[PDB]
């Protein structure tokens, strides 16, 4: 029976434990005999599975932590909306979106930092923003700072509601483990209610608010002259002027005469010629269809009334001759381990973020976002990074589940057991494929470099030489170009003009044009494959060998996160599944850096640019990519050296902040190498000398100073490495694109 | 005020944050009212 | 744009037949029944409960909408 | 500019000397491994026993001083 | 149980009728999750502000100080915001509220009664019977004035007319 | 409250028989053994009777109002709203803002109705469904007490169908209830 059961007043709200750091952990509650205790406090703060053995307690803690996170996100959104309302040039941007740079942050004039308040436009000077909030609001139909103030108020109220809910559901009414372990009910409700009703409500908002307001805005009506959303709601005649099918009413809907709504529910495709974004009338139909699909999908599982499925039955029924027991035990694993669920959800969320980055650039969904090049580049790279981090976290939590919550007794001859039992084959084959891809993807660049440096330019892998044409990708692009009217008969235009078609230009600037793939694209795609495969190798090898290996037969006893097993066996450094995540995070950084560099160069060289009166488009770099992206020297010179000029010549301008952050990120990246190349013994001995110096003056801390643990040193090195590298790329990208766009 | 809440305010990170925010405010206001002081005036 | 015909005896007949077909198919296919009484019917329809009626009618409406729209698309219904 | 780069060079010389002198003087022993001379000059480590003993050798002091010497000469 | 005020609503558990003006009205159950003493202090602070605001509205409509420009009570707000008198009033209310914070902490600790600031300059509440009657009257008037001040301000916003002039 | 008119032993559909749900114990009023679809086996009888009595009251007060509006129109309305009847009058009053104020105050009342309904499950309230204590002029405090409950339910059931018929007749002919 799916039912609600809670414990009333399980934990008393009191500050007693606020003054007892480490209370959650038995080893830490004692006190800080050394400085390692300080770091352990933070390292184990949110490891609820190591505080108690009670799945009920862990689930309640996770629920309340989720409520706190939602409150934080609502506060973040309210802050962005309030800044748009109060410290922004949103009205000027609405008046002239193609001339004034969006800005919603202003700095104070203290030490000359007022230089950062650049001339963005519209009689306003501030910090140019690249988050796309202006376009989000324009699509939503916001045309005033009053509406943004109300949005901020709603965000603040929701943040308060979320924090209150977290406190209430931890200290006043904490649901029980039976409540938590309702996968069927939790998926039915999420799918139908959350997703389906969310997209249904958004479809209603788009149909009643966004569509007419944006129709008038594209027609050129002034934002002050456009009527108000409630006016549109209550004046069916006014809305019937813009979309003449509202005079029909809901009778077509309830009689299945849905063609009557073709005026505002249309499968049009392409991009809005005026705004350069997707048709909001297409988005409304998209979201309505998604709402129907999700509400139907949310009626698949059994809750209380007999109708539905049981995921246990489905999984146990799905088994074959190559897999023995098949998916038996997975339902129990997933309703008894939070870490398995976290791994799955993180992997899917990260892959979704990557997919979102791709689709949000080839099909700009918001008005005037396509020609806002800083926004496009920033969003693409941001979501790529979030996706990579989420994937690495999925690997980490898969390893944590394997070490902690994996039970061979309950996993016998099922898929998990069989994977463990032939892990050697998987890792060996992935190793071979990684080496093969590395060779045949990077040795090609090395070959081109050597031939160009030897003057044998006819022996290179180039479009003007030996060719490596991505015929399959070109074939797919041709399919998508010809689909409108042939394989998608009732679609007027292609899904994206990147596949092929005509250039979409807004404000004498390219919004989206066909992206041509050649030898350089073939090479860079195969390098992407190489990097992804190596990252997967590291993460999967760690996860599979988390529990045991030929080297360390008892590794689960050591744990998920341990430094080593000593200098024996030749040396067992970094053998755990945590160190696998550490190295795989390095490799994810490599992969995503190459991906975002590819995007930046390709889009600046073959998509983005200004269209002349001739109809010809001159790109930001002008075809550099085809003949330069085939050599590492070409990447070093025509991309890094060439495009770093904007960030290194930013001093004295509003991008001087970008220049300073460029330098600081370089500093942090280098500073990471001190932790990454070094070991604990040297620093402990140096601390011994420093402690002697302190003792010579008859004083020294009661908390004995200690060098960072080995794992903590690796973590600090990795964190500083990632911060420095990503910050360098951040400053470089933002400075370059804001200078040339 | 609750003694436990006061101890929580006395904890090391809270005190460090408050003290360094106070110091940053001191320096910021000094530079706001007496800016561009590259030297001790003599 | 496809054609969606206005409400008519044909549309009503398609919807009704879809609902009846899905009710019978639900009787044959629904494995687990809920715990409660049954609608006052005897014989094959002796364990027909409300929730099962409601489910069969929901699927029947999905199928009826799909069939109506598709038959209008191909021009048979319209 | 010469003044500033000269003090950078002073920092580099002093830090390389710090690493090398510490390695030389702690080569025979430290509070962590008070019997290092028994293990010699270039042993890998002493294990994760006393909180971790990575790079606890005079050879490792040399290995780090070589990064610092490459930084200073650069 | 059922609340005396609302026969069909159960009497809130925290509301036992001890406090003045307690008729068992708490449909949304704020008393269940929040301290009833803190809520009563908020109620009485609000009510005292509202009663003084109603009296101020009426007295400002009939009379204004010779040294201040004559204007409607609502417009006086925006005027004094720029003039600087509003800043002074806010500062002094904040000064008193600084000690109000200490009073609230003492109330939480259980040393004080919510809304009891020991303020009887004229000694009008010395005898108990009269004191309880006065407390009931105070809470009743507080709630009524909380409603009435909102009525006054909104009616002025609609009609752009002072209440005295509107009533005719 | 007779056991022949209502209560156990009464069957509206003989070929089916009285349902076995809690609603048909014979204690709940207005029981004619009528539940072909068996909705009372899946929803709380308390919730269902609350909804039924709310519908009864609203439809028993709307029908009387339609008759009153067609017979006597209050002075000052026949001019302000116009001369539209029934649902046209609803539109006119919406424009006037009358219906908006009505909605605001009815929502204020329905908030406390929501609290009363929730208290069945949250705090285990024992309120009777549809019982608000509104008995100012005493009739429930007497012999005709259960006979007045049955009359209320029966007249509300009559009025629901009556108002449906009246609204549809107005939609077709354009005439009010009195035609
Ligand atoms: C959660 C996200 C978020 C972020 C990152 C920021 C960031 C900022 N806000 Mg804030 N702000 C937020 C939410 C956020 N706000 C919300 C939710 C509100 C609504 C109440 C505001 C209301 C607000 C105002 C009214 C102002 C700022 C200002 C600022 C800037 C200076 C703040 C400062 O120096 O405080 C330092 C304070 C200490 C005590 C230290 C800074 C860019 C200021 C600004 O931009 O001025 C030009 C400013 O005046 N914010
Ligand atoms: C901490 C990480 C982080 C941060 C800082 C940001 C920051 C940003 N995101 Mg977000 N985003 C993140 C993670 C993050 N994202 C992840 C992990 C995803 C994948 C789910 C997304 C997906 C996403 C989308 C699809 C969009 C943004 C957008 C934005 C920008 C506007 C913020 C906003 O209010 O958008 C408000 C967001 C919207 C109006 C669009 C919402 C549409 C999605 C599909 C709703 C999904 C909701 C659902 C419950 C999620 C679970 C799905 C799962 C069950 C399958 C901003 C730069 C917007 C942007 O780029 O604007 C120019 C934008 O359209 N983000
Ligand atoms: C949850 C979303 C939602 C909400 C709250 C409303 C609300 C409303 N719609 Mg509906 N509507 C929605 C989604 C929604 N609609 C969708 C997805 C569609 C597309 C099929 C429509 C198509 C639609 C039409 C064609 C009409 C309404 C109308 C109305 C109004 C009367 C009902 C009301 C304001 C009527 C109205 O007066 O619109 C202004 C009207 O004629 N709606
Ligand atoms: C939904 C997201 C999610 C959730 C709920 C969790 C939950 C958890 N993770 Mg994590 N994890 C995630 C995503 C997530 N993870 C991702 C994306 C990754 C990949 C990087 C990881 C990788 C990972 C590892 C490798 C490990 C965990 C562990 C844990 C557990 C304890 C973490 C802890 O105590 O943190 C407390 C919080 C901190 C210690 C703060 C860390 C923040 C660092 C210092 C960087 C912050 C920089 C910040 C952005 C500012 C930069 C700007 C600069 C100028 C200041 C906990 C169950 C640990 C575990 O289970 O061990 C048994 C563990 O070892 N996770
Ligand atoms: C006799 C009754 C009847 C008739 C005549 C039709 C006729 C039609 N229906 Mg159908 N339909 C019916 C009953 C009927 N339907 C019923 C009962 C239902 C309810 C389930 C539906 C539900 C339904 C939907 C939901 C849709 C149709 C559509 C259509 C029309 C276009 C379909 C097409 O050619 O797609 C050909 C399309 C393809 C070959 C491409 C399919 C690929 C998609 C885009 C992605 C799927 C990939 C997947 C995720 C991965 C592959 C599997 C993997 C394991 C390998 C067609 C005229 C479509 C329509 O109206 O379009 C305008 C439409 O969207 N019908
Ligand atoms: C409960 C349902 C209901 C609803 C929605 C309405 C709605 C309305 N009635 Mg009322 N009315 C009701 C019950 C209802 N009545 C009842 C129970 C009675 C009998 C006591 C009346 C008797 C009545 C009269 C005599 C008049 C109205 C009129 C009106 C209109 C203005 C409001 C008013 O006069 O008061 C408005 C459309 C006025 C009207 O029709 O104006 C043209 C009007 O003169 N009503
Ligand atoms: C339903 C809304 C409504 C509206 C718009 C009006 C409007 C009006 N009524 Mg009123 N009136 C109402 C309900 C309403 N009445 C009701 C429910 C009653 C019955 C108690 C009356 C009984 C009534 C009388 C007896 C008189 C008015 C009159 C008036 C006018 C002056 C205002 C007033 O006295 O009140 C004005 C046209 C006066 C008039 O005839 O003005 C034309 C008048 O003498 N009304
Ligand atoms: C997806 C591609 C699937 C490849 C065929 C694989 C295939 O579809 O097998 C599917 C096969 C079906 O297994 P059963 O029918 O026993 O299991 C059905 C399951 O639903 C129950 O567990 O399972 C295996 O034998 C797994 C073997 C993996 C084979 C390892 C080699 C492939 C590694 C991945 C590298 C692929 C590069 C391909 C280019
Ligand atoms: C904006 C602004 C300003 C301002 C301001 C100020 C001071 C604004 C103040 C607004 C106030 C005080 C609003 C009060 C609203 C009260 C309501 C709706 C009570 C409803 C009670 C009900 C329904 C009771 C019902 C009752 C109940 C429950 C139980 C008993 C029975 C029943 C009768 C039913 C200025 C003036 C400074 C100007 C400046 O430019 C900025
Ligand atoms: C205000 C307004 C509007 C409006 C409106 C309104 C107020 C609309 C109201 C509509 C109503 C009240 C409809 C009622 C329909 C009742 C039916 C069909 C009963 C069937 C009973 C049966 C089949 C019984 C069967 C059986 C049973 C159970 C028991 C006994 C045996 C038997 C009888 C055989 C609009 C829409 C015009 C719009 C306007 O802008 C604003
Ligand atoms: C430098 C270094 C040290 C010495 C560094 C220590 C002990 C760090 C102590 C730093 C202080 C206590 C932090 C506070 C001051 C910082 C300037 C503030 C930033 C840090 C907070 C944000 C946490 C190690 O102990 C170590 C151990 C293992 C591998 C590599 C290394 C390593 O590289
Ligand atoms: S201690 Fe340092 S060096 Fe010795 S094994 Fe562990 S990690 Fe490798």
């Amino acid at each position: 029976k799916v039912s609600i059961t809670v414990d009333k007043d399980p934990v008393a709200t009191s500050f007693e434990k606020w003054a007892q750091p480490g209370h959650f952990s038995r080893t830490l509650a004692k006190g800080p005999k050394t400085t390692t205790w300080i770091w352990n406090l933070h390292a184990d703060a949110h490891d609820f599975d190591s505080h108690t053995s009670s799945l009920e307690d862990i689930s309640r803690k996770i629920f309340s932590a989720h409520f706190g996170q939602l409150s934080i996100i609502f506060l973040w959104l309210s802050g962005m909306y309030f800044h748009g309302a109060r410290f922004s040039n949103y009205s000027a941007w609405l008046s002239n979106p193609t001339a004034v740079k969006p800005s919603a942050q202003v700095v104070w004039p203290i030490v000359g930092q007022e230089v950062l308040n650049g001339d963005v436009g519209g009689g306003f000077q501030g910090v140019q923003i690249t988050s796309g909030f202006f376009q989000i609001w324009r699509a939503s139909g916001i045309t005033s700072e009053v509406e943004l103030y109300w949005c901020a108020l709603a965000g603040l109220l929701m943040s308060g509601l979320m924090i209150f809910a977290g406190w209430f559901h931890y200290h006043k009414a904490a649901p029980k483990l039976e409540w938590f372990q309702n996968a069927e009910s939790m998926l039915n409700h999420h799918l139908s209610g959350l997703l389906g009703l969310g997209c249904l409500s958004w479809a209603g908002h788009q149909i009643h608010v966004s569509l007419p307001i944006n129709k008038l805005l594209d027609a050129g009506v002034a934002p002050q002259e456009i009527p108000l959303p409630h006016e549109f709601l209550v004046n069916r005649d006014l809305m019937a002027q813009l979309y003449p099918s509202f005079s029909k009413g809901l009778v077509p809907f309830f009689t299945l005469n849905w063609s009557e709504y073709s005026d505002f529910l249309t499968f049009k495709g392409g991009l809005n010629p005026v705004t350069g974004g997707l048709w909001l009338s297409d988005t409304a139909h998209h979201h309505l269809a998604l709402a129907v699909l999700f509400i139907v999908a949310g009626h698949m599982y059994r809750t209380n009334w007999g109708i539905g499925h049981s995921m246990k039955e489905i999984l146990e029924a799905h088994k074959g001759p190559f897999t023995g027991e098949g998916h038996k035990g997975l339902y129990e694993v997933l309703i008894t381990s939070w870490h398995a669920q976290l791994s799955i959800n993180l992997a899917m969320l990260g892959s979704l973020s990557i997919i979102i980055a791709h689709h949000m650039y080839a099909m700009p969904p918001y008005p005037y976002i396509a020609t806002d090049y800083p926004t496009q580049l920033s969003l693409f790279t941001h979501h790529m990074w979030i996706g990579g981090f989420c994937v690495c976290g999925a690997a980490a939590h898969a390893g944590i589940f394997m070490v902690r919550d994996y039970n061979p007794a309950q996993n016998y001859n099922n898929l998990l057991d069989r994977v463990i039992r032939h892990r050697d084959a998987i890792i060996s084959h992935l190793n071979w494929i990684c080496i093969f891809l590395g060779f045949h993807s990077f040795g090609l660049y090395i070959h081109n470099d050597t031939m160009r440096a030897l003057g044998r330019t006819q022996d290179m892998f180039s479009d003007t030489a030996i060719q490596l044409k991505p015929v399959f990708a070109q074939w797919v692009q041709n399919i998508h170009t010809v689909a409108p009217g042939n394989t998608t008969p009732n679609a007027l235009a292609t899904a994206s003009y990147a596949f092929g078609g005509n250039v979409v230009s807004v404000g004498n600037k390219v919004a989206m044009m066909p992206i041509s793939l050649g030898t350089a694209d073939f090479m860079v795609h195969h390098i992407h494959a190489f990097t992804i495969h190596v990252t997967v190798l590291i993460l999967l090898k760690g996860v599979l060998f988390s529990r045991n290996s030929r080297l360390i037969p008892d590794k689960a006893n050591l744990g998920f996160r341990f430094p080593c097993d000593g200098p024996g066996r030749g040396g067992t450094c970094q053998s755990s599944a945590w160190d696998s995540v550490f190295l795989g995070l390095f490799w994810m950084y490599n992969c995503i850096s190459v991906v975002i560099f590819h995007f930046s160069w390709k889009m600046q060289s073959d998509v983005w640019g200004t269209v002349q009166a001739d109809n010809t488009v001159t790109h930001i770099t002008g075809g550099n990519f085809a003949q330069s992206a085939i050599t590492i020297n070409g990447w070093l010179r025509d991309f890094l050296w060439a495009q770093a000029s904007q960030v290194i010549q930013s001093y004295g301008s509003s991008l001087s902040a970008y220049g300073l952050i460029f330098l600081g990120a370089h500093f942090i990246w280098a500073f990471s190498l001190m932790f990454l190349f070094s070991g604990r013994g040297y620093w402990q001995e140096l601390i011994e000398s420093v402690v002697w110096a302190h003792n010579k003056l008859n004083f020294a801390p009661a908390i004995q100073p200690r060098a960072l643990s080995i794992t903590q040193g690796r973590a600090v090195g990795l964190a500083h490495y990632l911060l420095g590298g990503i910050g360098t790329t951040w400053a470089f990208f933002l400075a370059r694109i804001i200078s040339v766009g | 005020m609750d003694s436990n809440f006061l101890k929580y305010l006395s904890t090391a990170p809270v005190l460090l944050t408050v003290w360094l925010s106070f110091t940053a405010g001191l320096v910021i206001e000094a530079n706001r009212f007496f800016p561009d002081m590259l030297y001790f005036p003599m | 744009v496809p054609q969606t015909a206005a409400w008519s005896a044909k549309t009503c007949s398609v919807m009704v037949i879809s609902n009846l077909l899905c009710i019978v198919a639900g009787r044959y296919v629904i494995q687990v029944k809920g715990s409660g009484p049954s609608l006052p019917l005897t014989g094959s329809f002796s364990n027909f409960g409300l929730p099962e009626l409601l489910a069969t009618t929901s699927l029947g409406h999905i199928v009826g909408s799909g069939a109506i729209l598709g038959l209008s698309y191909v021009g048979l219904l319209s | 500019g010469d003044f500033l780069v000269h003090h950078a060079i002073a920092l580099g010389l002093h830090t390389t000397a710090l690493i090398l002198v510490k390695g030389a003087l702690d080569a025979r022993g430290s509070k962590l491994m008070p019997d290092k001379k028994d293990f010699g000059y270039s042993f890998p480590c002493d294990g994760p026993g006393r909180g971790g003993t990575c790079d606890i050798s005079a050879w490792d002091a040399f290995y780090l001083s070589m990064f610092w010497m490459l930084n200073t000469i650069g | 149980d059922f609340s005396a005020a609302v026969p069909f609503l159960k009497r809130p558990s925290n509301l036992d009728g001890t406090l003045a003006g307690d008729v068992g009205f708490d449909p949304l159950g704020f008393s269940d999750v929040f301290d009833l003493r803190v809520l009563r202090e908020a109620e009485l602070k609000h009510g005292r502000f509202a009663m003084l605001a109603v009296l101020g509205f009426l007295v400002q409509e009939v009379y204004t100080f010779p040294f201040f420009p004559k204007m409607a009570p609502v417009d006086a707000h925006d005027y004094f915001v720029t003039q600087g008198g509003g800043s002074q009033i806010i500062f002094w209310i904040s000064f008193v509220e600084i000690f109000g914070v200490v009073a609230l902490f003492e109330l939480i600790q259980g040393k004080r009664d919510a809304g009891d600031f020991a303020f009887d300059p004229l000694g009008l509440g010395k005898d108990e019977a009269t004191l309880a009657r006065y407390k009931v009257a105070e809470i009743k008037h507080a709630r009524l004035a909380m409603i009435a001040i909102g009525g006054f301000i909104h009616q002025f916003w609609v009609t752009k007319q002072t209440v005295l002039e509107q009533l005719g | 409250g007779a056991g022949k008119l209502q209560g156990e032993g009464v069957t509206a559909i003989p070929f089916a028989g009285r349902p076995k749900t809690p609603a048909f114990d014979g204690t709940w009023a207005g029981d004619t053994g009528f539940d072909p679809l068996t909705i009372s086996a899946w929803l709380d009888i308390r919730f269902l009777r609350e909804a039924e009595l709310k519908h009864c009251r609203v439809a028993m007060l709307a029908a009387a109002g339609a008759i009153a509006q067609d017979a006597f129109t209050f002075p000052g309305t026949v001019e302000t709203f116009g001369t539209g009847k029934m649902t046209a009058l609803h539109d006119a009053a919406v424009k006037t803002g009358t219906m908006g104020q009505m909605l605001v105050w009815i929502g204020f009342a329905e908030i406390f109705s929501t609290a009363a309904i929730l208290q069945w499950y949250t705090d285990g309230s024992t309120r009777k469904p549809g019982d608000f204590g509104f008995d100012p002029l005493g009739f429930s405090k007497g012999k005709d007490a259960a006979r007045l409950e049955l009359c209320e339910l029966k007249n509300g059931r009559l009025a629901m169908i009556a108002i449906g018929g009246m609204i549809h007749h107005y939609l077709i002919t354009g005439k009010g209830p009195l035609e």
